């Protein structure tokens, strides 16, 4: 399979395609607006590892985190939402909760961090 | 004024016998100098014009010779219909002037 | 319990603009500029996926159409401009082996490449291009504006150009051969690079476009909206031999000081009025496919006319193109004459030099003549139809070419394209615990 | 082929006024030059008037400065010499010349002036009287 | 036993130049290239922090005149150019109902559509836009320097206000502390990515559509005891000011070439009347005693504050100027400046000028087109600029002249509360951690 | 508290921002302007990420060396520091003694990677 | 040494000077061509930061990876290799196996991340 | 057992070409928005490291011709415009002290700042600079049939400032420092440097003026001595002084031709009329001219009859050396140097002539209009380098002949880049080792 090509597969079975769509992430006329569009997938890509680097999954494609999950963002069980659903339809049913997920990963990594300095520090 | 001079002031010939006609300038003029020919009644028919180059559709017999102030006009073969008046006019400066008129005759 | 999980490179996607990058394998449209396309274009069919395309929403044919403007711009600038040749045109007609009245002997005076010196010289200009002031006339674009004298060594031959999506965008193509323009499509297919997309421009009738998979299609935003316009695509090729027999003569006046203006000297030989020549058999039946597939949407048993254009303007009244350099105004009254119930075809054309490409005005543009005799083979493969309402449609449907802008005529490209924007980012449920 | 015809003469009294008329044929009138001259009988020729194609630029001889005004019509391809001030000596044949060449090219001010040009074509001529 | 440890993203920032990026919600001083402004500004307080700032030696005001540069040069661009218009003018006096004889009626040849046919024209022109060559033939002023470029009438003079935004990475920190002298520390500063609508007003000797002070009039300058230096003054109240010239010019489209036309003045319909200004002398006289009893602070009591015109020079210093409607006036503001203070309305006279050189540079000269109707300019002043003449304390007695030269300090009084600073999220600090092996 | 709010925060509170101090450092003349304006912010990023990435601190916000503290850099004691002083008085205290510092996690960080590549490779 | 100081030494010799590299490592016509080298070389740096995470190795110098070495790519050992050749003739001597090294690292990694995460699943 | 591992970093570099920014410590290349060098270039050694250079496919050449003419454009976008100047002048010579007849004076109506009046002006114009259109004759200049071009600035100098190339991040410029190193081959001593040396914009031809200097001997370079065709760069280890000048004393009138344009005419002489000429050394260029063909002897086999003889013959830009210094641009006869044979305090004066209309990057349809100087010039140089250029030959084997060359402008910069390159920095790199990852 190529570059989206597991688009249609259901979740679970296209994880194991992550790093092919990963790897694709990156006269005055032709010119400036090439430039424009380098830069922008340039800091769209830093943006995204930012993310990544802030939640404490720096250069990990599959990362887990000490977060509970909360139900009320989807009433489904775990394995239909793995063997017969797709990430197309996942990212459209949790396209608003997103933002919350996003700030609970931070403030959760930052909690991790203090509880990990005062580890070493007091051992 | 560029005033000219032309002779002889009448000619006459046989036919068929060459006929040669000179015009002088009172000033160098280089070569911008044409001939014509008015027949009794008619109106003029430019003959040689940059006083070497012959007219488009003239007989070739006619012929223009000469440089600076002195032109001659020559015919090889004076032909029935050759005979009328012909002139020499000189166009390097304005006014412009003509000769004072030349007519052959058969002899 | 169930813990959430962030995973990177997820196959997603969200419909969102960006600017696309040229692509291609002298000419007016940057070609050293576009980037070198890819030997070996990729497409990755996805399955069990469904998208739902639009095309009159689609954002790559407002892009491309700043683009071509652009370019049609800037490909002037390094180039003479004819603001002094703005000046009273002595013109006379001419009569020399005619058969038609409109070209027109104008001599007229001209700056040279001294300043203190000028010249007095002739030139043949038709009638379109030229207007009465009062035996003595002038140009149409002196009133308006200083039209810029198109390069020479530029050719206007639409080369094909492949839009190609910067990184972290794909573009997805529609492989639904039975596409209906919107909607969703059960068969798509990931592109770096789109197909190639000659930027053709004409009006009533799209020349050297892509034909059909497997009939004629027809589209519209609305087939119940007059005000739409109908664009049709022929599934075979209707050949299209246009020409100008004239063998025009051009001559170089030095209009001013290492610039210079060029002329139609002389026209040597029969003058005969340029046309274009279409097979009756084929355009016949070509004509009973798009009415067979109008009756689909319009119902059966409901008489079906084609009609000329209404009226307005030549670039809109007129099959306006590009052949040779010189840009041709077909009249296509011939074409779409007929009524459907239950040799060739010839079409006069004309020429004009002084043209308003894309519909503006205040930046006109003069085509220079071109040598020799000119003649040119297209394919017609589409239409833009407009049709006219009744009172309660009085059982009949009349249909006139449309003269719509040249977004409908670069949509017939890019109607199987649409530009989306990966997000490698998601986060689902998973049952695992980091370690603290 | 080119052809000029001659109109307008005839007696006229001394001190009076007078105009002659010749009209073009055989080509573009508005391309090429026009000039005047007459044949007093009994001596050679002498250029009286001329005008450009465009009908400005009148340039006469002195010896008929401010009397004679040539003009000239394109739209009904006729040029015309109006006299005044008539005296005995003007009897004479006029006969209306065109340029050899056209106008065309590079011009200074008035196109042609640039040029030499020689009356390649002449009219008949037409003998005006001037006698009480 | 400490170790140092590696903090990022730590809230510390320094002084450091950058670009900033304009922001806003056919105009020349701001085109749609803006990116749109925040409708909710993160005004995010910063408590028991202390900057010290400096309005002289902010970048910000150097950087946004350039920009004003940019977008006043390139405004010009797209539309026609006057170079054929310098030519002999045939000028003569307007008497047609006239006080005020400083209008001049001129005729000239100007080309038409057609390169090879002329056009006789008339047009009016103030007397400061023309020069004689005879005393019958004039000339157009700066055709020695420079070919003027009419100005677009699609674009409007309209000071819409711009938000100057930081990029990433950087801040603005803006002064909340009332009082504030333009330097020196600031107790209450708050973080902000956007500054406040500044309007970009031009103008000369008095500051108009600006931002009023906290709750008094504030005096700012350099250092007192230097006359070369400029005074910057603050308004708590704005001072009204209505200008406006009786005369409505008319507007003649003269097509000078294809597709360019210049538009002349045309005949003034009715009498012909000089244009002015008025303001409140209640108003005046209240404000200048605020100034004075603001000034007398940082001078000492028992001093004789004097105002007096401005000194001399080119008109564009001179006078006051204003840029709205379309019409570039120039005001003799003698008539405020001429009090001295110990221990109904005012009219001022006013000039208007077609070809100008806004910017004092050589060379890059516009033309004003004339507007059509009575144009009404009702404004308030916010600010003055004056400057100090004196001795070596021969005279208990200051004397203050407005001024000018330096288009910079327009802007002065807006930027002062702002001050662009670089983040530093970089950090080190002692802990008593260790990395395990 | 918002970005940028416990800039005049003791350091142990200041400590708690960090994730949204971090989060928020991401005509043709005009666009070329903006273009040079969105790489600078984007190269300052990165050089900052690239001296995190080569001491041994890459995706972590708060990371503690093995490089002992010199008492000449500062003997003040801890308490006085975290919950006296803020960051902005200690970046003022030592601006001229970081240069020293970065050097030092240099060299340790690698150390320590060829410390780890030896005992990965002897098992 | 400097910048490519270690270009002539041997391997191992080499190992140890890997930073100072990986720091240097980031009117109109001059500012055109800053702007466009500017980004080039962000760009370059991105898509090798890029390429070492999806291989699991970011924000390190040295990794060890568990894709076996086959035979095939090179018949000689560690000796000559690590102590009698330069890093230049190694990778002249490796010009094309590079991309299937680089595909078994990436699917190597991927299927490292997912055991990764089932392993803390059971746990 | 063996287990791949990946290293960052690495000492690893691949041939390749990017877009090298300049840097330096007006001016036509606009050496104000170059960044500030810094005070110590860096140069770090390579030991027991070679590469392999080519003069002859370096980019840097390509890229540095194809700037400098970007930057000269540039230069000359902002002056004033000579299209109205083209008109009928009424030239007559300048028989006033002179002992040439190659200096002109010539009368014409030019534009003013009111178009609707013209001004009776004059200016003295070099007998290059005009030519007959047929004791006043009428003439046209040169570029009036060929291309209006403009003025240069007064204010903007030539002055061929030296300007460093410097290469971007996660790129190298490898610096052969090898000495006797030739125009193609491995250089055993490479030196990484971030910026090159100052290498000066100097514009000349058939000769290379304040150059580089050879470290030992004179060197030879081309392609291969075989091929005819190709042209010889010859670099000199000691240089050789030339003085230029002209004490014709030239004086500057402003002429105010539109709305804020001027003209920069040639005023009357001050003085007496003297031709421009040029100055070089005898002893010095003959040891030069010996020690050149002890070299060519060396690379062509001894025994050999070198000859030297000027250019055969062509445009004025390529038959003659043409220089760039104080705002003239001079045109030198080298016949007087490239006039001996070999086998086995006086000084040669050059005449060179002084042209204002050029086209010195051998382009059509573009020019310059150089304007005239107040005050003498003395234009004191060195010559560092030749362009020479071998004919056929024939069969004779016994005998070679060398003359002047020119043709390419980039040979002039070929001979300041032939010791650097630039290449990829690869950082990435793939190693065995006996770790592997623990789970
Ligand atoms: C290149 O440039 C040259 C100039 O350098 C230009 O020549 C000019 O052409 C224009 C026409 O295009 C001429 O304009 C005419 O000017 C006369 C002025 O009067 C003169 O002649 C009278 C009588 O001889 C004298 O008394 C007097 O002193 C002047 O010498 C006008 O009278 C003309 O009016 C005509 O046009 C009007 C338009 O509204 C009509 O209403 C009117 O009836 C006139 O038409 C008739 O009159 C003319 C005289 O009978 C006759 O010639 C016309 O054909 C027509 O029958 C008109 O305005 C101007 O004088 C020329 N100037 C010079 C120096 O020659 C060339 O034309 C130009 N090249 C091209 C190709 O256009
Ligand atoms: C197909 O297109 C027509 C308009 O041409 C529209 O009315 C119809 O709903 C479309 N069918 C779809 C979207 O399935
Ligand atoms: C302004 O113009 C109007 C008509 O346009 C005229 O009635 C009025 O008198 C003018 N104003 C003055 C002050 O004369
Ligand atoms: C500021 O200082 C006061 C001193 O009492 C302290 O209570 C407070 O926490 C400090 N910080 C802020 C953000 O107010
Ligand atoms: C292994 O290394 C030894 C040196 O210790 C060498 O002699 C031998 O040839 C090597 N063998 C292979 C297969 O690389």
């Amino acid at each position: 399979l190529g570059f989206l090509g597991a688009a249609g597969s259901t979740m679970g079975a296209a994880s194991m395609t992550l790093t092919v769509q990963a790897r694709n992430l990156l006269l005055t006329v032709w010119g400036i607006k090439q430039l424009q569009a380098r830069v922008l997938a340039v800091e769209r890509y830093l943006r995204d590892q930012q993310l990544l680097g802030i939640w404490g999954c720096s250069g990990k494609l599959i990362c887990c985190t000490n977060v509970p999950w909360n139900s009320s963002w989807s009433n489904r069980n775990l394995s239909e939402i793995w063997d017969n659903m797709t990430w197309l339809q996942w990212d459209k049913e949790i396209s608003n909760y997103t933002q919350i997920i996003y700030g609970l990963l931070e403030e959760s990594q930052n909690q991790q961090e203090k509880n990990e300095q005062d580890l070493l520090a007091l051992d | 004024d560029i005033q000219m001079t032309q002779s002889p002031s009448s000619l006459s010939a046989s036919v068929g016998d060459k006929v040669t006609i000179t015009c002088q300038a009172s000033q160098s003029i280089n070569t911008w100098l044409a001939w014509f020919q008015r027949k009794p009644g008619k109106a003029p028919k430019s003959l040689i014009y940059k006083a070497s180059s012959l007219e488009s559709g003239v007989p070739s017999r006619f012929s223009g010779s000469g440089s600076g102030t002195d032109f001659t006009l020559t015919i090889n073969s004076l032909q029935p219909e050759d005979f009328a008046t012909y002139f020499c006019q000189q166009y390097y400066s304005a006014p412009y002037s003509f000769g004072q008129g030349t007519k052959l005759e058969i002899n | 319990n169930l813990w959430v999980t962030v995973y990177y490179g997820v196959p997603v996607w969200k419909d969102a603009e960006t600017t696309l990058f040229c692509a291609s394998d002298h000419n007016v449209w940057a070609t050293h500029a576009c980037v070198p396309t890819d030997p070996n274009p990729q497409e990755i069919h996805l399955e069990n996926v469904t998208e739902e395309f639009n095309m009159w929403k689609n954002n790559m044919v407002e892009q491309m159409h700043t683009d071509i403007i652009s370019l049609w711009d800037q490909s002037l600038k390094p180039c003479v401009k004819l603001t002094p040749l703005c000046v009273t045109l002595q013109c006379t007609n001419v009569t020399n082996n005619i058969t038609d009245g409109e070209l027109k002997n104008c001599s007229f005076n001209m700056t040279t490449e001294l300043r203190d010196k000028k010249q007095k010289v002739y030139s043949l200009f038709y009638r379109l291009d030229v207007v009465q002031i009062n035996k003595e006339y002038r140009l149409i674009n002196c009133n308006t504006s200083a039209c810029t004298q198109a390069c020479p060594k530029v050719s206007f031959e639409p080369i094909p150009i492949h839009y190609c999506a910067p990184a972290g965008f794909a573009i997805l193509k529609c492989k639904d051969k039975k596409f209906n323009g919107t909607g969703p499509c059960p068969s798509v297919s990931t592109v770096q690079c789109t197909h190639g997309i000659k930027p053709v421009v004409s009006t009533q009738l799209l020349l050297n476009g892509s034909l059909a998979e497997e009939e004629v299609m027809i589209r519209s935003e609305n087939i119940t909206n007059n005000a739409k316009n109908i664009l049709v695509q022929f599934n075979t090729p209707v050949q299209i031999n246009c020409t100008r027999p004239n063998n025009n003569t051009r001559k170089s006046i030095r209009i001013g000081p290492g610039q210079a203006f060029y002329a139609t000297g002389d026209i040597i030989g029969d003058i005969r009025q340029a046309h274009c020549n279409v097979s009756k058999a084929t355009w016949n039946e070509t004509l009973g496919k798009v009415v067979k597939q109008l009756r689909k949407h319009f119902g059966n048993n409901t008489i079906i006319r084609f009609a000329n254009s209404s009226g307005g303007d030549l670039e809109v009244t007129t099959h306006s193109f590009n052949c040779g350099g010189e840009f041709f105004y077909c009249n296509t009254s011939g074409l779409f004459n007929s009524t459907w119930i239950s040799d060739s075809i010839t079409l006069p054309c004309r020429i004009k030099q002084i043209i308003n490409m894309w519909q503006r005005i205040g930046q006109c543009m003069y085509a220079p003549p071109i040598q020799g005799v000119i003649r040119c083979v297209s394919n017609i493969t589409g239409l833009i139809l407009t049709r006219d309402g009744g009172s309660t449609n009085s059982t009949t449907e009349t249909f006139r070419p449309g003269g719509g802008d040249m977004r409908d005529n670069w949509r017939s490209e890019l109607y199987k394209y649409k530009v989306v924007k990966i997000e490698p980012l998601g986060v689902a449920p998973t049952r695992c615990k980091r370690r603290v | 082929e080119v052809q000029l015809v001659e109109s307008g003469g005839g007696l006229a009294k001394p001190g009076g006024s007078l105009r002659l008329s010749c009209a073009a044929s055989g080509f573009t009138f508005s391309d090429f030059w026009m000039n005047w001259v007459r044949q007093t009988p009994g001596k050679g020729l002498e250029w009286i008037s001329g005008i450009n194609s465009g009908g400005g630029y009148t340039f006469y001889a002195d010896s008929v400065k401010g009397r004679f005004t040539i003009s000239r019509d394109n739209s009904k391809n006729t040029l015309s010499l109006q006299m005044n001030s008539l005296r005995a000596e003007d009897t004479a044949v006029y006969f209306c010349a065109r340029v050899d060449g056209d106008d065309y090219g590079y011009f200074d001010t008035v196109p042609g002036d640039s040029k030499k040009y020689y009356f390649k074509h002449w009219g008949p001529g037409v003998l005006v009287t001037v006698s009480s």
